[PDB]
């Protein structure tokens, strides 16, 4: 039967090159006689060139090949929360199987048009920076990006951590699920990873889909799909849900090596002609549902590494073109202790205030602007004793500022202790304070604010913004605060 | 006739006919799916087997697999029923208000106009927007480079330009999102329908909407424009209007071209484009222009990748525009609507030869104007206001209401301002600004002339402040 | 003349033409 | 079953089999040579022909030659018998020793220690390094990567390694010479004898060496860090111990690769390489790891093409690692040795939590003042010294001090240097550098920081230059 | 190598502080000593084709520079005194040099005739 | 390029002119630290020769390695040394343009030949700061060092 079975003509590099198979569909997953499945991705008129999902050693020269009545879906659902799988949703944790009542395709049509509305409600990722000057909304895609060991994850990381603030919570509007795709990566980076949601109590709402160094290509090219139809799964049902690709660049270098040993042709980078369709209808299936469609929301981190800083090479131009804004990150902030590292100055998400809260709103215009007007006047720094005082302050209020977006890993803040912190800065009460002091100093206020101010804490919640009676009380306790702090 | 497929390799599909083949650029329907998948013929690589580029995903797609030859190349519901409405590539609803009711449909592949069916003269498509009309004027049948991106005021320029093109020169317009991002394409949809230039009630609506979305195909991406331009040759040439199209935007269109290209075994050109990288671009621009009949008017937004304009790209495209229109962060932060930078944005035709030795010397003293101002910016900071010399302290006066008589409140954004729109035409803006200059207004406070109309509503300002 | 630099011929002018202030 | 050779190319040769086809990664035997040739089962090309690379030299085939099937991968000795020996790619000795009496073999090809398997235990691996201990200090059982260019201290850095580490060091060490020079492999085996670590006289040797070097064809480059891998992986788990791997190098592995990938028949991806670049490293780089059965600790010197980090291999290198040292050019170039770049050198337990905040701080000092004093490097050199803040010169006198102090004299580069080499202990490299950090030493000028051990020996210099 | 064992890195840090004090501005003492030795070694190190040097002789006019004793020697004079140098202990001391080649080592007797023929060899040169 | 670069090999003197030297309008635009001759050699030129050569190439080298700071702060800059070797190596880069009589409708000169002896001996003198006191334009466009001289007289 050479319409629903085949032989092996030629394999090699993750390539079989298969003979008959008459009636195989493209993209169909076939089967080979040691029990090694595989993808139909070229449909030739003398063979089927069928990419192999594990070790080559396990296929020879006239195996048997078969048509399965296989669907490339996943499980999907809240029993993979909590749990660590591989590509296909296999538990790798080593927990059992996956209690999985319902399944979905990872390869379907984002939702189109129509069944969408506007990005409204805020994704709290609890990073200064990032709340404050580069928000993101449930439904965007904002990409996170930059040199290699800038930071990237810990962006992710700290998101992830965040979210047990809402899902701890009783109010469900709020909550998060949470999908962290690993392509690419190291087994133990992914172990420290699953260890650090652990201790932080953040696996309990999180699905961790690994497809790690030494999986086979199109293991690691399905991964972000098979990640992204778990999260489909939420944002279909009422629910929301965050994911996290990291990262694409190595998802590409995947496929990049399937479409080469295909023989497709190779274009910039030696990248084929699809890769950005790869990637743009992947991110398009992060979407805000419209109420009639359960008001459900995906939103997507996918990560990108650049090269000596180079946005303007292949898959970092996609991504960045394909996506709702750009959190970048570079090394020399990085190490002048400008820690979360991003670039302030070029981050930007086009969502905006719109995934934004009234009391982060109101500080964060300002802090926006006297940064934008610091950076304009910032190389006067180290070369300026003779200035006015009008460019004097422009600068002492930036370098104060800059200083209270730097935050600590594995800490993420309540929007409610964020604005207080910026209020701090914006409102001028530690333009007198010395740099280096800044970082204790918000500390020791913040965790004062905490203990003793609950109620205030609890306000400005409530109220939405920073009330006159509200303003009253920070006023007081910021001025005697700092009195306190410099005697 | 019908043929059946023989080979699927990601989006692009081989497919063998009988008897007659498909000519190129024919659209052939794949049968046997749920949604439609239109394949266009690109090649025939001889043994009566045509190569095409996939209009939709191939997955699932079975050799053997049978295909329907339409007979002609993609053709689309053209005429005044696919104003308001949205359509793909292959010209779909993609709505959800059901079918797109038209008499007539149109190819998506056509020729340019022939050289004896060309305009000799060249003339300026009013806009009455001050700013562009007065320094950097669109040209009837040309093309406009947009450069701004988000935050700048982008989509109430466009919403307005369809308004004003309507009011003016009774045309309609065209929207076309070539790489549109799903998200951005809903937002604009809603923001036209929430500005009135669409109307789901009524049948007022100014734009038709053409979207090829970022997750189509290479070839849905790259044809789009093609689809909203000929959605716009309809209103041209069936019904004499000047028209608007709009390409949002217009590197993506190259990228896609740039991708089919990659796709079909093509070796790439300098920077990996396309090699026929300046035909792709010929053949659709040249579509856009003045005929014997009416004319096309295309605003398109232009991505510099690397910031690079010798880059293939732009540089190829800068052959083909005819003015620029600069959308500047700068400006806007000034509180200047459109935020139009008056310096930066050029035009082809601002020559007396074209549009005449009153407007040219108007426009000229108005730029030199606002470049003298910026020189003496440096001694403003340093040695105050009030150490000018008093030619100079009038240059700064008159630069300083020059620039806010250059902003306009718009029409589209009434909801959101509460203000009165205002379209000035032509000759009150050359009036207007050549008076400025003149000195007429010296006494006036400056204040008088921002978010204004003609400069009547500058002295209606003036005398209604205390 | 004085002890900053980074002014054309200024301090090189007086030096060429000859106790010291600057 | 026999086969036969159709074509030979290079490294790459084709062989036909009438009968059984061998699979992928199979080990064939050339028949009639004078010394073994083993080809590897590379692909099934059809018309029942395998394509194979070849682990010596093809010089001499005729086609039609006989080969036979093997039956398995390439298969070599493991065991307490390997140690003091020295192996090649297939595991025959080339010390000139005789035969090496193991019990069991091992395949050089095998599957990556799944997920369930893998430990997250850290703690600092103290080398008495200044530069690396303060600011990207090393772990044990972790991945360690030196990265650079041709010429700048990979392996003098790694010879430094294996004297503070490896010669006092409890359990087992593999060390796999890969495409790397002959000339450092009878240097570091006559240096091992000297030292004792490895004894050709009795069982106390605690060194197993592997050996493919640039005088070797692709095919035994491209395996010969898997045979030491092999040595390695049967050290941490059929003796659960601790090992130590190191490499030198490992981008010779990837190399080896890309000079036979276009004869296998593969498009070239960006840069000249394969396409399967990251897949190859990765199904490699996963074995190379501490599990819960064992600990690894591996130190891998890595090769920086046309000294560019960004070159798809180093670049691809990076996700495998714990700790990265980055070696650079440009700081060699002044004469600071160890070379290494304290802006680009990284590791995963540089965390409060683990080294403490006091190591953490100081290090963290360390690289702001020398990212600000680079930050203002270009600026100053054409605006001139004396237009600078009284602040801005007392971290740009503290910095060029600091970038003095990470410099150490070698006791493996006491040939190159002329100096003793110095050891510093890590509380030692803390509070010295904490020090310069604090303004303790503005008096004593730059050069008395240079090339010294801890933070007396520059005070000790700094009289010894006055007079 | 007892004259030229730390050279190589001593050079190289004399190349990186004569870029960095290329605005002549107040230098200590310890780096005006390295500027001094560094320009005036790498006028030893220049040399001529077709006249390949003995080792005992390099030893030699290296020695001279190592030491310091050239040290305040105009850096422009360095290779007239080399050559004249050289061709004085070539005639005059073969003996030395026969030493010094022999022995392979400057040994402490080699140390001190050696320093006794440069210092009044430049003194008379100097005059 | 591959057909240049491969052709250096086969030649026993290069000429190498230069678009930045012409567009200086400096004729003929030979680039004097690009062009090399397997005869420049004491042995064969003779010492004095040689030197001169040396000496022309040391000190428009070292007018090389001061343009950067040249572009970017001026002239005022630069010590007083460097002033001199800029000037003098400024007035040596224009005594190596020649008028050429097959090239006179473009200079507006008369073509000259300068034997070798003369050659030597102008910029031996330029070297020693024999013309420190005469204007660079003087040494612009003429044969030998006798014309400089009385081209800076006719500048009055
Ligand atoms: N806010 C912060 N403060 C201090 N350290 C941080 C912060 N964020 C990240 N780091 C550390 O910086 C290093 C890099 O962080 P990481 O999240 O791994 O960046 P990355 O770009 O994802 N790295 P890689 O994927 O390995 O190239 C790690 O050691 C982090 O612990
Ligand atoms: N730590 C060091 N101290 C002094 N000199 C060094 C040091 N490391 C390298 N060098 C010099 O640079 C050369 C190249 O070092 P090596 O380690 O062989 O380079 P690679 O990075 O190519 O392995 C050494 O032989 C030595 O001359
Ligand atoms: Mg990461
Ligand atoms: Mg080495």
């Amino acid at each position: 039967d050479l319409e629903e079975t085949g032989r092996v003509l030629s394999i090699g590099d993750g390539i079989a090159r298969v003979h008959g198979l008459r009636n195989v569909q493209a993209e169909e997953m076939v089967e080979f006689s040691s029990g090694l499945k595989g993808m139909s991705l070229n449909l030739e008129p003398d063979n089927v060139g069928v990419v192999v999902f594990g070790n080559d050693k396990l296929i020879k020269e006239g195996d048997i090949v078969k048509r399965t009545g296989a669907i490339v879906d996943v499980p999907v659902g809240e029993e993979l929360l909590g749990r660590v799988v591989d590509a296909l949703g296999n538990a790798i944790d080593g927990k059992g199987p996956i209690g999985s009542k319902a399944r979905r395709r990872v390869g379907l049509k984002a939702p189109g048009i129509i069944p969408r509305i506007s990005v409204r409600e805020p994704m709290q990722t609890g990073i200064k920076a990032v709340d404050s000057l580069v928000p993101i909304g449930r439904g965007q895609r904002e990409l996170i990006i930059g040199d290699r060991q800038t930071g990237k994850t810990s962006i992710a990381i700290d998101t992830i951590i965040n979210q047990k603030r809402f899902n701890d919570g009783t109010d469900e509007k709020k909550k998060l699920y949470c999908i962290y795709v690993a392509i690419g990566q190291k087994r133990s980076t992914v172990a420290q990873l699953v260890k650090r949601l652990t201790d932080a109590d953040a696996m309990k709402y999180t699905i961790v889909v690994s497809a790690t160094a030494s999986d086979a290509a199109p293991l690691q090219y399905l991964a972000p799909y098979s990640g992204c139809s778990m999260g489909e799964y939420f944002r279909d049902n009422g629910k929301h849900a965050l994911i996290i690709y990291d990262d694409l660049s190595k998802q590409a270098v995947a496929y990049r090596q399937m479409s080469l040993l295909l023989r497709r042709p190779p274009g910039r980078e030696a990248y084929p002609g699809d890769v950005f369709y790869l990637h743009s209808r992947l991110l398009e299936r992060a979407a805000k549902m419209n109420d009639a469609f359960g008001g459900g929301s995906l939103t997507a981190l996918p990560v990108i590494e650049t090269q000596a800083g180079d946005v303007s090479a292949y898959i970092p131009t996609n991504v960045i073109s394909i996506t709702d804004g750009q959190i970048f990150l570079e090394t020399e902030l990085f190490y002048k202790g400008i820690r979360p590292a991003i670039n302030v100055g070029l981050s930007v998400s086009r969502v905006g205030s719109a995934a934004q809260t009234r009391a982060m709103k109101q500080v964060a215009g300002t802090m926006k602007l006297e940064l934008a007007q610091y950076r304009e006047v910032a190389a006067f720094a180290q070369f300026g004793s003779d200035l006015d005082a009008a460019t004097q302050q422009l600068l002492s209020r930036g370098v104060r500022l800059t200083e209270l977006l730097k935050q600590g890993q594995y800490s993420p803040m309540a929007i409610e202790e964020q604005v207080a912190v910026i209020y701090a800065g914006v409102r001028g009460y530690l333009d007198k304070l010395e740099p280096s002091k800044i970082t204790k100093f918000e500390n020791a206020f913040l965790s004062h604010v905490i203990s003793q101010h609950q109620a205030l804490l609890s306000k400005i919640r409530t109220d939405g913004k920073i009330s006159e009676e509200s303003d009253a009380k920070l006023k007081e306790i910021v001025t005697n605060f700092l009195a306190g702090f410099e005697a | 006739t019908t043929g059946r497929i023989v080979a699927v390799i990601g989006a692009v599909v081989d497919v063998q006919f009988d008897e007659g083949l498909p000519p190129i650029l024919n659209a052939l329907e794949v049968q046997g799916r749920e949604t439609r998948l239109v394949l266009e013929v690109a090649q025939h690589l001889g043994e009566s087997t045509v190569r095409t580029i996939a209009m939709d995903g191939t997955e699932g797609l079975v050799r053997g697999q049978k295909v329907l030859d339409s007979g002609a190349p993609i053709r689309i519901p053209v005429g005044p029923e696919t104003l308001g409405r949205i359509m793909n590539v292959i010209g779909e609803p993609i709505d959800e208000r059901g079918p797109i009711k038209t008499k007539q449909f149109a190819a998506i592949h056509a020729e340019a106009p022939e050289f004896v069916e060309m305009s000799v003269e060249q003339e300026i498509l009013v806009t009455g927007i001050k700013v562009v009309d007065l320094l950097a004027p669109y040209a009837k049948g040309g093309k406009i480079g947009l450069f701004g991106g988000a935050g700048v005021g982008k989509t109430v320029l466009i919403m307005e330009l369809i308004n004003n093109v309507a009011k003016a020169h009774g045309g309609y317009s065209v929207f076309a999102g070539v790489g549109e991002r799903t998200r951005e394409g809903n937002d604009l949809y809603h923001e036209m329908i929430e500005s009135g230039v669409i109307n789901l009630k009524d049948a007022t609506s100014k734009v038709a909407l053409v979207y090829g979305q970022m997750n189509e195909p290479p070839g849905a991406r790259a044809r789009v424009a093609l689809t909203g331009l000929t959605v716009a040759e309809y209103f041209r040439d069936q019904e004499g209007q000047d028209v608007l199209l709009f390409i949002d935007n217009i590197f993506r269109f190259t990228q896609a071209g740039s991708e089919v290209s990659a796709l079909l075994g093509r070796i790439p050109s300098a920077v990996g484009y396309q090699p026929t990288l300046a035909t792709d671009m010929g053949t659709m621009q040249e579509r856009i222009t003045t005929t014997k009949k009416g004319s096309i008017t295309s605003v398109q937004a232009i991505y510099v990748p690397a910031d690079d304009l010798t880059d293939p790209a732009p540089a190829t495209t800068f052959a083909h525009l005819d003015a620029t229109t600069v959308l500047s962060r700068a400006i806007a932060e000034l509180g200047i609507y459109p935020a139009v930078d008056p310096l930066d944005s050029t035009s082809r035709i601002m020559d007396p030869n074209i549009v005449g030795s009153e407007h040219y010397d108007v426009a000229r003293g108005v730029q030199k104007i606002l470049q003298d101002y910026k020189s003496l910016q440096d001694i403003i900071a340093i040695l105050g206001m009030d150490e000018l010399s008093e030619e100079d302290k009038l240059t700064v006066s008159r630069a300083r209401k020059i620039q806010r008589f250059l902003s306009q409140p718009f029409q589209v954004a009434e909801v959101f301002t509460g203000h009165l729109g205002k379209l000035v035409p032509l000759k009150e803006t050359i009036k207007g600004f050549q008076q400025i200059l003149a000195g007429e207004y010296d006494h006036l406070p400056e204040q008088a002339f921002y978010m204004v109309g003609p400069i009547e509503e500058a002295v209606a300002k003036a005398d209604k402040l205390a | 003349s004085s002890d900053r630099g980074l002014c054309g011929a200024i301090h090189s002018s007086v030096a060429k033409q000859m106790i010291g202030v600057g």
